[PDB]
Formats: C-alpha cells, structure tokens, sequence
C-alpha cells in the first residue's frame, strides 16, 4: 500500500540503493497513484541534488515522505519491472507512468 | 397501531395464510410485493392477534454487522431464554451485507447460530437458560443440553417474516445466497393490487361521497377497466372504474418511459390510496365552497 | 399532498422557495449527512417545527415511521416510535425531503413513502427567463418599468378581490334592511368607487403593459433560440456519458454574451446590438461546449 | 469551428470563464494526461499550488485540508486521478456546493474520461478533454505552444530548425496511431514525455557539441546521436515489433540527416500526387510557426506517408456514427 | 514592563458590571483591542478593556453561556450555552450566522480549531463533538468519558484535544483518528480547567522539571489540569507522567494559563484569589484578592499586558501588569 | 396523564423521588431520574395515593 | 460626552394600558423601568425593546420610583397613600409603608442607600428608613401639594417643589430650609441638580464669583408650568439664568451626563434640547403625538426615554 | 468530597440476590475502578 511503499522508500532512499519493484502493475490503480506522488517527490529532490550550485558543506537535499524530512542520497534509483500482457492486472495513471 | 385500513377479499386470504403460519413452530414468512402493498402491516396486525411481539431492526446509515449481531442476541435472548412469542419481521433493504444473509440463513434453517455467543455473552445466555428452564421445570445443569434446551425454545416460540419486492434477478441470487430463505418459508406471493382490489379499495373509499347522479347516460361503449363491473354501472361504479384506470395509465406510462430510456418511479398502492383520499378531499371542498 | 414531498430541484429554487414559505414557522433545514441528524429530527417532531432535510440520497431509515404516520394514540397523546423512545408528534409537524440530482436512483419503498415533486425546467420558462434577461441587458428602463407594472397589477388585482369579498360580505352581515342604517349605504358606496379607481388603474396599467409587450416582441426569436440550444445541450447526454451540462452554464454563457461581449463596445443600434447578441450567442455555445 | 484547431488557452478561460465556486474537471482520453499543463500555468501565473494524488485515506485526508486552506488563501488545488474514488468525488461535490471561495481560489480535478465519474460531480464543474490533437497542424501547433520560446531561442541558430523537425517527426509519428493496423502495429503510447524527453536530447547533445557558438555547420550536428537515441531509448522504448522499429528508424534517418537544412529538402513526397510538403527556409521560430499556421486546411494520410486510402473507411464509419448521434437525441 | 515578564498588579485598572447573572468566562479579541465576556443571563456583552467603555450585548441565548471562543482571524465567535445550543457569531456584524443543535444536554465547553474549520465543544452528554464551521454539520463524537465532560482544548497545531470531565480524569484524544492518547488520572476531585503549554514555554518545562532534552528535539506536549483537590498539575501528554504538582489555593481551581512569554502559570479559583505560580521553582509569587466572590475564569492578553478575572459577583476586572 | 394509585399500604419504594421531588433543571427543563432512567418530569403530573 | 438625541426612534415600547407617569434607568443593569397610571411598574430592555415583567402590587396610579445607588431595590410611590420597595432580585413588594396621607407625588433614595424621601398633597415631606419602616422625622413648611422631591449626590441636602410657587432646600441635621424660593411665575413641578461634572462648567456660563473656600456651591434646577426653566445657585438662593421658549407646562428636566447641554420635555409634545453656556444648540425634536410626561438621561449609554400619556415609551439614540 | 453516590433501589420484588447484586457492583466499582463511593442507604431498605 501507501504505508508500504513510503517506508520502502524512506529506507532506499537513506541507504542509496536501487529499488527493483518486479510486477509493479500488481499494486491497485489507486495506490499506483498514490505512490506516483513520492516517486515525483524524490525524482525532484534527485534532480535538485545534481544541480552544479549545490555544495556538500551546504544543507543535504531532503523530501518529505510520511510527513517526514528523509535525506536522499545520489546513489538510488527506481526500478519497475513489469508485463502489461497479463489481463486482470492494474494499469498505471498517466501521471506515474 | 392507529392507521386506517381498508379491507377487501385479499386482505382477509392474506392475513388468514399469514395467521396459518404464525401458529406452527419453526413458521418463517417469505411476503413477496410491491412495497406499500401492506405487506408489514399485515404481518404486524396478525403478529398482535396470535401475542407474537414484533420485532424490527432500527437500520441507519452506520448499521454494520455487529449491530445487526447485537439485535440476533437480543432476540434470541427474549424468545428462548424468556420464552417469548416473537414475530421477527425484516424487510430486504435491512440487508446491508450477505453476513446478514448468512445470519439469517443459519438462524432460519438450524434455528441457532453457532458463532453468535461468545465470551461473556455465551455465560449470560447460559444462566439465562438455566433460569427458563428452572421456570418450565426442567432440570438442566450442564452447557451442552442446556443448548439444545434453547435452540428448541427458538424453534417454537421465533418467527421470522421476510418481505421484498418481486425481482427476478434478485430472486434468482437469493435462491443461491440464502438456500434456507426458500426451503425454510412458506413463500407467499402478495404481488401487487389486482384490478378487484383497486376496485374494492376505490368503492369502500368513496363510500361517503355523494356521487350520485340520477340522469347519467351509460354509454353504449363502455370503457370497461374491472372485468366484473355491472352491466348496467351507477355513475358511483364509472367513477371507480375511472379510478382504477388512472391507475392502470401510470402503470402504463411507466412501462413506456423504461421503455424508451428514461428514469421511471416505481407506482404503489399507496399511490393509489393517495389518489383517493385527495378526490375525497378536492371533492368536499369543492362542494362546500360552490354551497 | 398526503404522503411528505420528496423535492427534486437541480437549480435550487425549489429549496429557497420552501424556506421563503415556512419562515414564519421556524423552518430548519439540515441533512442526512449530518451527525447530529437525529436531534433535529426528535426536536421538530417534538415541537411540531417544520423540517427540510437534503440530499435524500443518504436517506436514513430512521424516518420509516415518520414518512408511514405509524403513529400510536393513546391519552389523547400521539405517540411517535423513532428508533427505540417515544415521541408526542405535534400536529404542525412537517418534512420536506430535497435533492439536488435529477438523475438519482430511489428504492422503490421510499418512492412508496414519499410524493416526488420534480422541478424540472420547461421551455416556455427558459424562454421567459431569457428574454426577461435580454430586456434587463439592452432595455433595462423597460426592463424596470415591466417589473413595476407587474407588482402595480399584482396589487390592484388584490384590490379587486378584496373589495368583491368585502362588497359580498357587508351584503350578506346586515342584521335587517339595507336602507335601514346609513353606514351600509356609506360602505357600498366606498367600495364601489374604490373599484372605480382601481379599474380605470386596470386599464391605464394595461395599455401600458400593451406598449411594454410591444416593443419586447423583437427579441423573441433570441429567447426561442436559447431555449433550443439550451435543450441541444441537455440533449447531448445520450451521444456520450461525459456530456453532462447543468442550466447554470448555459445561464453562464448567456451572461457572458451579453454582459462580457467585445463585440457589443461601440454599437449602439438595437438591431445591430441583437443581431450581433445572437451570432456570439451561437460562437460562444459552441465554443464552451465542445 | 476554426477556434477548436488552435492549442486550448486555459490561461483566460481559468482567469476568467472559470468561477472558484466550479471545479475544473479535465478530462482525458488515456495517454493523456493534463497534469502537466495545470502545473506550467500555475509556473507562469506565479500561482502556488498544491498537488495531491488521490488513492489513499491520507490522500483524502491532505485533499480536504489543502481545499480548506486554499478556499480562504486563494491558493489552487490539484487533485489527479479522482476517478478511482466515485463516492469520494460524489462527497466532493456536495461540499462544494455549500461554499463560499476566495475569488482566486481554482480546483483541478484531473480524471480520465471513466463512466464511473459520477454525474453530479460533472454538472458541478466545468468539462476539458484532452485529446490527440485533430491534424498534423494542430499538432505541430501544440508542440510550438508548450515549448518555451526561451528554450528554443538559445545560442545556436540551429536549434530552431532542430525543434522544428522534432515537432513535425512527433506530429507524423503521433498521426499515423490513428490508423492501428497500417500506421503501426499496435496502439502505442508516444506522447508528451516522449517530446520533452527528445527535446532535452536535442538541448543536452546541441549544447555539448556547439560550446556556446552562435552558429554551427549542418554537418557538425550530432546526427548519429539524436537519430540512435531516438530510435533506441526516446520512442524506441516504447516499440516492441521490428517492423515498427524500422518503419520508427526509417522516418529518422528520413528527418534527421543533414539533407534537412537544404532549402529544396522534401518534409513529404506527393501528397496529392503533384504537390508536396516543402521544408521552411527560416532559421528563427517565428518563420517555423508562420510556416506552420500556413499549411493548409485539406490533409491526407499521404502527409503521414500512407496511402491516400487508408482514411476512407473511418471517414465512412464516422459519418455514419455522426448521422446515428445526430438521429438519436433529435 | 519587560516584554514577557509582567505579571497583574492589585491596583485594578476597571471592574466593569452590567450582567444580571454571574459570568462564565472571558476571553480577548486576538486582533482588536476589544473584550468578550458570557454570563449566566443568556448574554454575552462585549467591553473595550482599553477605556472601560461597554460597547453591545450579544443576545440569542435561551439559557446560560457557559463557554466563549475566537478563531485566529477573530473573524467569527463561537459560543455554547445550556440550551444544548452551540450559536457561531458574525464578529464583524454582531449576528449569529448558525444555531448547531445535537448534544443531548448542557454544552459547557467549546473551541475554535486552529484551521479555523471545525468547531470543537464539550457537555454533559460525555460527548465531544467536531462540528464544521462552513455547514454546522456534525462530523465525529469523542466517546469515552464516564461522566459530565466539563472543557476541552486544542493543542496549537490541532492535532490533539484535551477533555477534563467529572470522572476525575483528563484525556488527550486526537483529532485525525479519534483515539485516545492519554487518559490522565492523579486528581482525586473533580477537574475543573485544562490549558496546553505554548511552545515558548517548551524550553522553560523542560529545565524546570529536569527532564533531560530528548533526541527527537521537541520536549514533546505539555498540559495542566485544575481540579477541585485546590491543586494544579502539569503534565507530559507523550509520557502521561504529570511533572509536577502545584498547592496554595484554598478552594476549587477554576481557570489555569500560561503566560504569554512563557515563565509564569496564571490561575484562578473560588477562593476569591488570583494566583501567579512560578513553575520553576514550584511556589506561587503572588496572591491577587481578584474579587468579592468565586472567581470564574482568567485569561492573558497575548501581547498586551493585561489580565481578566470573571467572577459570580456579576463583575469583570481588567488588570493592569507591572 | 393525572394517577390514582390504590392500596397505598403496599407502597412501592420506587415513588420515593417522585415523592421527594428530586429533579434537576436545565438540560430538558424538569428532569428526574427514576431509578437508572433520567425521564423528563411533565409540569401536568400530579398522583394521588 | 456631548451625546444629543436625533429625530429617528429605535422603539415604540407600548405595553401600558394607563398614562405612563415616569420613566429610569437602572443603575448598573441594561433594564429601564416605567411607571404608569394602571397601578403596574414595567420592566424593559433598552436595547433591544423587550418587555420583560410587570410590577402589579400596586393599588392605584403609580406616580414616582426610583433605584438606588447599587440598583439592589426599587421605592416605588402611588396614589392609595403607601410607598411599596421592591426588591429588585426577586422582583416581589418586601416593605409596604403606610401613613403619609393622601397621594403620594414624589419618592426618591439618597445615595446612602439607608433613608426614603417622599411628597405628597398633605403639604408635608416625611422621611423612612428602609432597613426598618418607621417615619422617624417630618417635614413641614409646604403650603400646598408638593409634586417632586430630589436629594444630593451625598445624602445630606433635599429640595422640593410644590404648588404653593416655592422651591425650599432642606437639610437632613438641623431639619430647616436653609433657602426658600418663592419667585416662580406659575407653579413649579420638576426639580433636578447638577452633578459634579459641571460644577466648573457654570463658572464662565453665568460669571459668578468663587467664595472663600473656592467651590461654586450646590446648584439648582426647577422648571415651572410658566414654560420657564429656571437654574438656581443653593447657597445664595439668587437667579442665574432663565431659559425661556417652551411652549407648553414642563413636566421634568436634567442635565446630561457631560454636564454641558440642557435636556428636559414639556407638555408641547415635544423633547427640546438646550445649551446653557453659549445659548446654541436650540434643537426642538417632537417625540409623542401627545403630552409628554418625563424623561431620563442614562449615565454612560448613549440613550435617553420619554414617557408620554399616548400609553408609550420611546428610546432615542444619542449621538 | 468527590464520593459517587450509591443508593440501592428497593421494591416488593426486592430479594436477597437483588442486594448481593448492588453489593457486588458497589465493590467492583470502589475497588477495581479506585472510585470513591457514598454508599448510602436506610433501614426501610434492610428487608431482610
Ligand atoms: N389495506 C390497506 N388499506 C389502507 N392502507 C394501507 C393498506 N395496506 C397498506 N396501507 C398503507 O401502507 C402503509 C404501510 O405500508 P407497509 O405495509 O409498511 O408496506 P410494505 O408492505 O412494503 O412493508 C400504511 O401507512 C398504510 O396507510
């Protein structure tokens, strides 16, 4: 779910690991839509780390996740590995996808 | 219960096979009809007249499962335990969630719900049964005839009234979803007032109004709507007749708007004594304000 | 009506007129929606208030016994059984149900319980509402002159009605003899000449409700035109699900013609101001619907 | 009907057709979202707003208090994919009704067009769909529109020209989805993200190749890149059949070449059997979109490279439809 | 006057007296000068605390105010009375906007949200409703106190209410999920009034009672509970443990506040004294003979330096601070 | 609803608050609580034993 | 401050059956009360115009009532020879005094709160206790019917005005009229003093020196049914000034609360505002369609009330 | 003083096992709810 999926999150995006969410469109429409808000969140708190006018001796880059401050490190990704061929399965929102 | 009633042939057939019933053990009611056809009513009325004491369930928007299992126990505590002649009259739109299919099936069919007593509420059914059968006379220490003691008790004291209204599709998924709700009640067939009902009921209503012309032409086409409508009609009998065919055009009209698309509301008996009762009206104060 | 009326009115009109009506009577309005749904109901039950109650959608089955009158007398008492507790039902209690979707689906026992009253917008009142708005927009001295005429008929017609009744009432009270007692004579003869004046008011107002009805014969084929836009758009909901258009925006679009047209800055010929009012009429339906 | 042909302009329509009380619905058909739009008019309408994703309680929970802040703040709400929740949309709207906004305050509810959105919810707003523009003019137009005009205006000259042969490939490519089986294999999902991921290749290898020049030589462009790129990650991604691959690579290696800066370079060959589509000689973007708002009304799938047959049965099937909608609610 | 220092004076600034019955509490205009107090007369009369001057009375009632609350703009007044009525007042036009009914007996507590959207009100029912200010609709119903619910307050960001009822308990609940936090139970009498801890006052509760700065960084919710025992308590609503108690009143404590900077507890009790408790060292400074009778309720002007006392006596004080 | 309650010399100690009077004003106007229910007392009720 | 009525009325109180005789403000209480000649005392708010009680304890017409200085009780006198005090708490008659015979014209309470002062037509002032009841000392020097009786601000000094054309100030010790004015020239009816707040306004508003020890001395206010009020100076006894242009009787006059305006009705139907101190403000406002009975000035709220005989109270704003 | 009061509610059905129910719900309630009870009762109500 939502809970799931941030805390999943939160943990990778601490550590710096890559997230490989095999079937991905196994989740429901809705909490596809849900998670497409956190993954937005730290593809721009990435995106605002590369910028060249950020200093490491300045404040580390943060996103908001469950309502808290979580540091993102450079180093992580998300992955989603998927198979739109299987009927039954979810079909994610324009905005995640 | 103060609400006039009018009585005609179906009425009296009804609340006889109604009373039938109610006077054999393990009786439950399946009343299939239109709503307002005076299904409830009835069976309130009949239930007055054998002592049963009407039981309802105050469904409200939060109604959930634990509520609809509070008002099981509670029934099933003053019917077995109490050993009081309850009429358990519940309509099809109490239903909320197929637990409550599940309930009723049970409680229809063994008489008892295995898993309904539990905790505390297991201890105080028991002591309550040792406590009815200490005031029959029976001799009963240990839990397990204790049991048998009370789900006999609802066996012949619980009666259980169904009403709903004549879905075919709805039918045909209650015969799966509840098997009990037609292998365990007498399944009446109410349907919706017949053309003699709607005539009885529009004769017996405008019993006191004059409409009495003396110089009134039969003519030679009449639009007969009640099939035994005297041959020679009174102007009294044309008028009801008229009454019966208004009714008959609503019904129509409904048929054609479904029909071709559109939304309809669906017309009841209580359609039809509202029309009465505003010709009553609209006629005596027409009359009074002319004079 | 018998049964309490379950109102259905898109606009809203329907609620306010209610509320207008039942004012002098401590109307309340509240919801099934609300929590507290409950206190309002037992309080106007006890009290005999009346109640309007929205979106009859969520109905609560709480008011089964209510809508069905299945009331108890007993010491000259009427007993209501709202869930579990008794309740004397006052007499002056009354219930409007109100909705505002047209296209809600009811069950068929609360269909039974209640007197549907649909408020649903007809051609001939959309017409009249739009040219009265077309007056109000390019002719608003006879826009308010048309109002005053209304109001001044309104009230000599009840003028009329009342000296009638007053003339048949002092007629039918004399204890005797008519030329018995002078002051009957004085009220006859003030009467009469009261519905002298008021006449001859009739018929002043009435050529001039003539003139007003003449010069506001040329905008009705624009009145025509809307009412039959207006029922293409309610129309288009049959070519597709998603083509659902309340009368407030066609009122929106018309408005828009009207008082927030470019087109209409320097013209200044009526004719020219209509024939104009009618071409962005057509552009700008057809550019906000579609 | 020409105003429908031109990209929508929801900064005057927000501004002024569009009172607070009335939600924005904005509908789309899938592979379309409006999200994007919102978020860029509210960037140059200096405009803070907040954008939730609904699906989740919490999600609920962040909708009802950021509509409750901004009804007093004036700020705007967004609120994506609230077709998954019907009875919330419907509890929505009954809130809405009874409220009284500040007069900046907008509410955006991007749904795609789901029979399950309920009715009352659509009389209560005002409607958008978002759609594949009607032609390859309309198209190309929507391109030119959404990109900055600072963006394409940079240090080379070059650039302009670059952009231009992006919008007419992705107007082409997007068309030829109207003919299933002959324009490709299948219905496949190129779209905006496919264009802002093209055009900052464009920007990122432009930039790395021409270090600040005004000018460059045709031939200095990174040709090979831009083309593999495209064909391989942009719009490739998305393309599973080899023969799509090829008919993708064969249009890039038609476009994208230095044969495109030639003043006699052919956009189309023989699209009416005599004439065809001349490539512009402008080197800004203002000679592009001229040249763009001049094409002309009449267009064929011969524009798109297929035969001019492969319209006639779906212009037979929409005339019957429009005959059957035009005969069912007279 | 140190700007977060002054405590109220003997000599009295005015004593204002209009009401027929004695007043229920008092309260000040978060942006104008003005002051609100609500009697037991079923009015509620508006004074400026400035010149002394009454200004109107607010009339609507059927039986006694018990409880007066402003939103954060001052905007709107929401006011709870014994007629089982919760009335929501046009500040700037002086009439009453909504009548919300629903609590089956008398209303003795209400708060406005810090959001400004909801309202929040206590009574004998052992009920606390949530109530929307745009609609008057009631939305959830604290349940869980035993007996008469006698305030209830929200914390400064609106996440968490406290209740103090009969059942001589105070409760924390939460807003967002209904459950109760904390059911707080030393008292041994009746609680009578509740207070949350501004957050000025966050570092001056944490070196008063000892309590070692946690790693988290926010000391975490502090909350006080005048009860009936004459005692003040403060507690820790994250821990449920009460820091310290406070004596030396000689009857019932009615009111209990911070004040505004933060370094002094302000309460009042029926025994016709105005206390001024130092927390830091858990002794009262000094004692305010506040009125000829029960003094009712108190409360601190955030920025101004003044101090209002209600009382039985049918007398408003306004309090000059040296 | 005026009471007439015969053989007073099996008095039922259930009258004892009706008796005393022991009611409470405010919320509901009159209210008494006989036994574990608070009922509403009517101004009309009056019982002669 | 400088509050003066205006033309527009708020309220038409009318819920007297009988001339209303007098009307007061309460002390501290948003209450006005009024005294009529139905034998009822009735209870209004001001402020919003509701009627609230009446007072029927009385037998016939209630002339006078006055409150005391906390507001805790109300002196009330009628024409059947008793002064009843009401208890202003449980609004009942606790005291009724008898004796002081025939009708009783004027009550009032000295600011001590102790001691009653009462008039009559037995051309006699007595004087109660309010704790116990008993007459304990008599006034007499009254030739005729004495119409209103007023003390001072500290219970020491009492006027009274009678028929028999004079206006005679008392004193509660020694029991003798320390001034006596007998110059009127038709009878004199209404009597009302300054408070302290103009003491200093009369200085350049008439010239009249300091004595030794500085104060102006209590001032005197009578108005006569020759349409002239009069203000007079106690400790001297000399005319001051004389204001004139009334058309009809006066029935009560006062000064206003900032001590700078002169306010007072008549028997002209209507309500006539004056300045003293440079003879300006000459507003004439017509307030009841009949004789205009009494009136009264509240002490901080901007509103003043007129009695009339038309079975109406009216409520002005000031401003 | 804080006490809840506790009186017990006799009748002509009034029995032993009535009382000993009062009994134990007075003691449940001031001995595992740490409630302070005023159990006040009369001679009329000994019955037994
Ligand atoms: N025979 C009858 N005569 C008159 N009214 C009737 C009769 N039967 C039903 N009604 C009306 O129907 C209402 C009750 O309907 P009810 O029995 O609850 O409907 P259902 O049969 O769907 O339960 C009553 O208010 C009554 O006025």
């Amino acid at each position: 779910d939502f809970q799931a999926m941030g805390r999943i999150f939160v943990g990778l995006c601490q550590v710096g690991a890559w997230g490989c969410f095999d079937e991905f469109n196994r989740l429901e429409e809705r909490m596809l839509s849900a998670v497409s808000q956190q993954v937005q969140c730290i593809q721009e708190a990435l995106r605002e780390h590369s910028n060249p006018n950020y200093d490491k001796t300045s404040a580390p880059i943060t996103c908001e996740l469950l309502n808290k401050q979580v540091k993102v490190s450079p180093d992580m990704a998300i992955f989603i590995t998927m198979n739109p061929g299987y009927a039954g399965r979810s079909n994610l929102p324009d905005n995640l996808k | 219960l103060d609400v006039p009633l009018v009585l005609f042939n179906e009425v009296l057939d009804h609340v006889l096979r109604i009373d039938r019933i109610f006077r054999q053990p393990q009786g439950h009611l399946l009343l299939i009809g239109v709503s307002g056809a005076g299904k409830t009513t009835l069976s309130r009325f009949v239930a007055w007249m054998n002592g049963l004491s009407v039981y309802q369930i105050k469904v409200h928007r939060k109604y959930t499962g634990e509520d609809f299992d509070e008002d099981l126990r509670t029934v099933l505590r003053r019917s077995g335990c109490k050993n009081e002649k309850i009429a358990f009259i519940m309509d099809e739109s109490n239903v909320l969630d197929s637990g409550f299919l599940e309930r009723m099936n049970t409680l229809l069919a063994n008489g008892e719900v295995p898993g309904l007593f539990e905790g505390d509420e297991y201890a105080t059914l028991m002591t309550q049964c040792k406590e009815g059968a200490q005031k029959e006379g029976l001799m009963l220490d240990s839990h397990e005839e204790l049991y048998k003691w009370f789900t006999s008790q609802v066996i012949r004291n619980l009666h259980v009234v169904f009403t709903m209204n004549p879905s075919s599709e709805g039918l045909k998924d209650r015969a799966a979803t509840s098997p009990a709700l037609f292998n365990r009640c007498v399944l009446n067939w109410f349907g919706d007032w017949s053309t003699e009902a709607l005539y009885q009921v529009g004769k017996e209503f405008t019993s006191k109004m004059d409409l009495e012309k003396p110089n009134y032409i039969v003519p030679d086409y009449m639009p007969v709507v009640y099939d035994k409508l005297p041959q020679p009609p009174s102007h009294r009998e044309a008028i009801v007749n008229s009454c019966v065919f208004v009714h008959q055009t609503l019904h129509q009209a409904n048929a054609r708007l479904a029909k071709r698309g559109g939304r309809t509301m669906a017309i009841t008996p209580r359609h039809y004594l509202d029309f009465i009762n505003h010709y009553a009206n609209l006629f005596h104060e027409k009359r009074s304000e002319l004079e | 009506f018998n049964r309490y009326p379950l109102i259905i009115d898109p606009s809203g009109q329907a609620t306010e007129f209610i509320m207008n009506e039942y004012k002098d009577r401590k109307i309340t309005r509240t919801s099934f929606l609300d929590d507290a749904f409950r206190k309002n109901l037992e309080s106007a039950l006890r009290f005999g208030n009346p109640l309007l109650v929205q979106d009859v959608e969520s109905y609560d089955p709480v008011l089964n016994p209510v809508l069905n009158r299945e009331v108890r007398r007993t010491g000259g008492r009427v007993l209501i059984t709202l869930g579990d507790q008794d309740i004397d039902l006052s007499p002056s209690f009354v219930i409007f149900l109100s909705t505002r979707d047209p296209t809600v689906e009811f069950p068929p026992d609360l269909c039974s319980r209640v007197t549907f009253v649909n408020f649903t917008v007809t051609r001939s009142s959309l017409q009249s509402q739009c040219l009265n708005e077309v007056l109000k927009a390019e002719r608003p001295d006879v826009d308010e002159k048309r109002s005053d005429l209304l109001k001044l008929q309104g009230e000599f017609q009840l003028r009329l009605r009342q000296l009638e009744k007053s003339l048949l009432q002092a007629l039918n009270e004399v204890k005797g003899r008519i030329l018995d007692d002078d002051t009957i004579i004085t009220t006859l003869e003030n009467l009469k000449r009261e519905a002298a004046e008021v006449t001859r008011k009739v018929e002043e107002t009435d050529i001039v409700m003539q003139e007003v009805e003449t010069v506001s014969q040329q905008y009705l084929p624009l009145s025509t035109a809307c009412s039959s836009i207006y029922f293409t758009m309610e129309s288009l909901k049959q070519i597709h699900f998603l083509y659902q258009y309340s009368l407030q925006f066609f009122l929106d679009i018309y408005h828009n013609v009207l008082y927030e047209n470019p087109n209409l800055k320097g013209v200044t010929d009526h004719t020219q101001r209509l024939s104009i009012i009618t071409k962005d009429l057509f552009q700008v339906a057809f550019n906000r619907v579609a | 009907m020409s105003i429908m042909e031109q990209p929508l302009d929801l900064t005057h329509i927000v501004g002024t057709e569009v009172k607070p009380n009335t939600p924005v619905l904005m509908c789309s058909v899938p592979g379309y979202d409006a999200s994007g739009h919102v978020e860029d008019l509210a960037a140059e309408q200096n405009t803070q707003i907040t954008s939730i994703a609904i699906g989740s309680a919490e999600g609920f929970n962040q909708a009802d208090k950021a509509i409750n802040t901004a009804v007093k703040s004036g700020r705007w709400v967004m609120l994506k994919n609230v077709h998954l929740a019907p009875g919330w949309l419907m509890q929505l709207e009954k809130k809405l009704h009874s409220l009284q906004p500040h007069a900046c305050f907008r509410l955006f509810l991007t749904m795609e067009i789901n029979p399950k959105v309920p009715v009352n919810l659509l009389r209560a707003g005002r409607i958008f769909v978002f759609e594949p523009p009607p032609g390859v003019k309309a198209n190309m137009l929507r391109t030119f529109s959404s990109i900055p005009v600072s963006r394409i205006c940079k240090s080379p000259n070059e650039r302009a020209r670059l952009y231009f042969l992006l919008a007419w490939f992705h107007a082409i490519i997007q068309e030829r989805l109207r003919y299933a089986p002959l324009g490709w294999s299948k219905k496949y999902e190129f779209g905006e993200s496919d264009l802002r991921s093209a055009c900052d290749t464009v920007d990122t290898w432009l930039d790395d190749t021409a270090k600040g020049r005004q000018n460059i030589s045709p031939d200095k462009i990174p040709w090979s890149a831009l083309k593999t790129l495209m064909a391989q990650s942009i719009y490739g991604g998305r393309v599973d059949n080899e023969f799509d691959q090829r008919l993708l690579n064969t249009f890039l290696e038609r476009l994208f070449t230095t044969r495109s800066f030639d003043s006699e370079f052919k956009l189309a060959c023989k699209v009416d059997g005599h004439k065809d589509i001349q490539m512009p000689d402008g080197i800004r973007r203002e000679e592009f979109v001229q040249w763009v708002e001049l094409l002309p009304d009449t267009q064929t799938p011969s524009w798109l490279g297929l035969p001019n047959n492969a319209e006639r049965v779906l212009l037979t099937t929409q005339g019957v439809d429009m005959i059957s909608k035009m005969l069912k609610m007279q | 006057r140190d700007p977060k220092e002054w405590i109220p004076r003997p000599p009295e600034k005015y004593a204002l007296s209009g009401h027929r019955s004695p007043v229920t509490r008092v309260i000040f205009h978060p942006v104008f000068s003005v002051m609100v107090s609500a009697s037991e007369d079923a009015t509620i009369k508006v004074w400026d605390y400035e010149t002394g001057d009454f200004e109107r009375t607010l009339k609507g009632h059927t039986d006694s105010v018990q409880d007066i609350s402003f939103d954060h703009s001052g905007k709107l007044l929401a006011s709870c009375s014994a007629d089982m009525t919760i009335k929501l007042w046009d500040f700037q036009g002086f009439e009453c906007i909504r009548t919300m009914h629903g609590h089956d007996h008398n209303v003795s507590s209400v708060a406005i949200m810090p959001n400004g959207d909801h309202i929040v009100s206590a009574s004998r029912d052992k009920t606390i409703k949530m109530w929307e200010v745009q609609t008057g609709y009631c939305v959830k119903t604290f349940t869980g106190h035993r007996e008469w619910v006698r305030m209830v307050r929200p914390n400064q960001d609106g996440t968490l209410i406290a209740s103090c009822s009969n059942d001589q308990t105070v409760r924390v609940w939460v807003v967002a999920t209904k459950e109760c936090k904390a059911e707080l139970r030393e008292h041994e009498h009746v609680v009578e009034c509740i207070s949350w801890a501004p957050e000025s006052s966050y570092s001056s509760i944490s070196e008063a009672t000892g309590s070692e700065t946690k790693k988290s960084g926010k000391p975490g919710p502090f909350l006080l509970s005048g009860s009936r025992d004459k005692t003040i308590k403060m507690w820790d609503v994250s821990t449920g443990m009460c820091l310290m108690t406070l004596v030396g009143h000689d009857n019932w404590v009615r009111g209990v506040l911070f004040h505004s900077g933060g370094k002094f507890i302000l309460s009042c009790a029926d025994d016709k004294t105005l206390r001024v408790w130092d927390y830091k060292n858990k002794r009262c400074m000094k004692t305010l003979n506040a009125h000829e009778h029960f003094v009712t309720s108190l409360d601190f002007h955030k920025t101004a330096p003044y101090v209002v006392t209600g009382s039985v006596d049918q007398t408003v004080k306004v309090w000059e601070c040296r």
